[PDB]
């Protein structure tokens, strides 16, 4: 199946 | 009080910078289970550590770098419903005395059995225990009033529970929100629950609100039997 | 039957249309002969309290 990522890395993560 | 001290062996803390994000359950030696509420805000982050064990010198404490959290498509932030994420340790946790995964039950019976326990344990944060009374089924539609909002998503009734009542802001709410809910039967504990709007947080007087865990046991099974994807934050489809 | 008492299980209950039901456990433990009770097989089984026990 299909997952919508939202962040790559920790460090690299805005939300 | 059920666990010594009130810690729960099962009892997880995450910690973003070294501060207090949020609390969780542990399940087996790999996996987390905390609220995806938690994530509703991210900044400047520079690690998501989940931490195990014995905390109130060294003694049985661990710590793990969490690789991955998945939240359903259904979750959307700011509205009470849908709130669970499911989060991957990088490396195993060792088992011990302190250490201890509560067990993800099976649906049916969480739904015929477990569901009909009059009281559960919550475990919060220094690690906290409360025994709480839990809102009969016909009464969920009322006592989530205060969490209801017009345009959120539907079935709020099904998704979502409520367990004994909040009168005052206490200074615990952070490793609190997510953390478990716990019932327990013959013998052994099972999550059921889990703290999306807990005790000790807000002013206001309001019943406790918890995601209701036998609506996404198959989903968690599913997430954590699938081959691994790179990436630290991401929505899997739900169902 | 499952539906009542969990069918007299410690743990899991599968019904069965011909027989009666059977017990199951949760991993980490096993059926015992008596047929409902469940012992673990690990060390440290998911929802026990060591401490309470040991």
């Amino acid at each position: 199946e299909e997952w919508e990522v939202l962040c790559w890395t920790w460090e690299t993560c805005e939300r | 009080k059920v666990c010594p001290k009130g810690e729960c062996p099962w009892q997880v803390l995450l910690l973003v910078n070294g501060a207090q994000l949020c609390g969780g359950t542990l399940i087996n030696t790999i996996w987390v289970v905390s609220a995806a509420h938690c994530f509703d805000k991210i900044k400047n982050w520079r690690n998501l550590i989940a931490v195990l064990g014995e905390h109130d010198h060294d003694g049985d404490e661990q710590s793990r770098r969490v690789a991955q959290v998945i939240i359903p498509s259904t979750y959307v932030p700011g509205t009470t419903n849908h709130d669970i994420a499911l989060l991957r340790l990088h490396q195993p946790v060792v088992l011990t005395d302190h250490v201890v995964p509560l067990c993800l039950p099976e649906r049916t019976f969480s739904e015929r059995t477990l569901a009909f326990v009059r009281f559960s344990l919550v475990s919060g944060w220094t690690a906290l225990e409360l025994m709480v009374l839990n809102v009969p089924r016909l009464m969920t539609q009322d006592c989530l009033q205060q969490s209801r909002k017009v345009g959120d998503s539907p079935n709020i009734t099904e998704y979502m529970f409520c367990a004994g009542y909040s009168d005052g802001s206490k200074d615990s709410c952070k490793g609190d929100s997510g953390g478990p809910h716990a019932t327990h039967y013959r013998g052994t504990w099972y999550l059921t629950g889990i703290v999306s709007w807990g005790q000790g947080c807000a002013t206001v007087g309001h019943f406790g609100v918890y995601t209701r865990v036998s609506q996404y046991i198959e989903w968690l099974q599913k997430l954590m039997r699938s081959e691994p994807r790179p990436g630290v934050l991401l929505r899997a489809p739900f169902p | 039957i499952c539906v009542n008492e969990n069918g007299g299980c410690e743990q899991y209950c599968s019904d069965h249309t011909g027989t009666k039901r059977s017990c199951r456990c949760h991993e980490g433990y096993s059926l015992l002969a008596d047929g409902v009770s469940c012992t673990p097989t690990v060390e440290y089984p998911c929802g026990k309290i060591p401490i309470l026990e040991k």
